[PDB]
Parts: C-alpha cells; sequence; structure tokens
C-alpha cells in the first residue's frame, strides 16, 4: 500500500502534481424557498493551485435551457480570483418565481475545471 | 472517442488558461479566447460536452 504522512491534498510546491479543484459533494444543495425570503448557496472548494470561482444561473427560453445548437443558456452572476479557506457564498435575497431554476459552481485552476449544480425551487406564500 | 475528446479538451484549457492569467492586456486575452472557442467547439459532439465547452469558454472570458 501507499504509506504518507498527509492522507490530504497534496502540498502546493511538492513532487506530487497538481489537481484540478475538488468540489464537495452535495454543496450547492437543492433549496426550496418562499417568495420573498433570502436563500444562500454554498460551495466548498478545495484546490492547491490557485482557482478561480465562477457563479452561473441557468437561463429558461421558450421552456429550454438550451439553444437551438445545443450550448446551455446561463447568465455569469459571480466571480472571484481566489477560492475561500471557509466556504464560497451566493447570495439570493428578496426570490421571487424568476429564481428558481438551475445554479451552477465553478472552480478551476491550471489543471482542469470542475463544476456542480443545484436547482432552487419557489413556491408562493 | 469520448475520452479522447475530454483529453483533447482539457489541453485546450490548459493552454488558454496559461496565457489568460499570464498577460493583462485585454486584446491579447481576446485572442486566446477566440483561438480557444474555435478549437472547443469543433471537439464537442454530444450535450455532456457541449455544456463543458460553454462553461469553459466563460471561465476564460470572465478571468480576472
Amino acid at each position: 500500500h501507499h504509506h504518507h504522512h498527509s492522507s490530504g491534498l497534496v502540498p502546493r510546491g511538492s513532487h506530487m502534481s497538481p489537481h484540478r479543484p475538488i468540489l464537495q459533494a452535495g454543496l450547492p444543495a437543492n433549496t426550496t424557498a418562499v417568495v420573498g425570503s433570502d436563500v444562500e448557496l454554498l460551495c466548498k472548494v478545495y484546490s492547491d493551485a490557485q482557482p478561480h470561482i465562477q457563479w452561473l444561473k441557468h437561463i429558461v427560453i421558450n421552456g429550454s435551457s438550451f439553444g437551438a445548437d445545443g450550448f446551455p443558456y446561463v447568465q455569469v452572476l459571480k466571480t472571484a480570483d481566489i477560492n475561500s479557506s471557509e466556504v464560497e457564498v451566493l447570495y439570493l435575497r428578496n426570490v421571487s418565481a424568476e429564481d428558481a431554476g438551475e445554479y451552477t459552481c465553478l472552480a478551476g485552476n491550471s489543471i482542469g475545471l470542475s463544476y456542480q449544480s443545484a436547482w432552487l425551487t419557489v413556491l408562493p406564500e | 472517442g469520448g475520452g479522447d475528446r475530454r483529453k483533447e479538451m482539457d489541453k485546450v484549457y490548459r493552454t488558454a488558461f496559461k496565457r489568460i492569467t499570464s498577460t493583462p492586456d485585454k486584446e491579447k486575452r481576446k485572442e486566446v479566447v477566440k483561438e480557444a472557442t474555435e478549437q472547443l467547439r469543433r471537439i464537442a459532439k454530444d450535450e455532456e460536452e457541449k455544456k463543458k465547452a460553454a462553461y469553459m469558454i466563460l471561465f476564460l472570458k470572465t478571468l480576472g
């Protein structure tokens, strides 16, 4: 087997190669909200190399989140140059029916780009 | 097929990501994005790679 001092991520500047960012499973999570309330989506990004954060919202046109060609309608909400030592947050204040749909968190470094998604459901009051 | 496609798409990302984060000249960044866009749409065949191509272009386009 393999015996090392740490089973965590490879330290920055080590003989081990760096990897693409790792997004923790379950974040963002599918949340449900009532109109007018505030919603916060999380995204825990692990990375040795510097990653850039990006939040998108999937846009629906004619009942479809994809174009006639097949590329997704997405809207850039937030970007960041470095990941946090805590967590990444997307603040959705005073949510309405139009805020519902698919939200995607993205983190990419010198190696790759990783992305996870979640669905926000908005119910009436 | 699909495996060789995603490997080719990763090479385009790393090559583009290295240039955007290196020079701050917005004109040179737009040229690498344009170049990365043309190669990425040619490799993409199914919906998983098309969404992945769209995601990477916007990631590099909005890179600080």
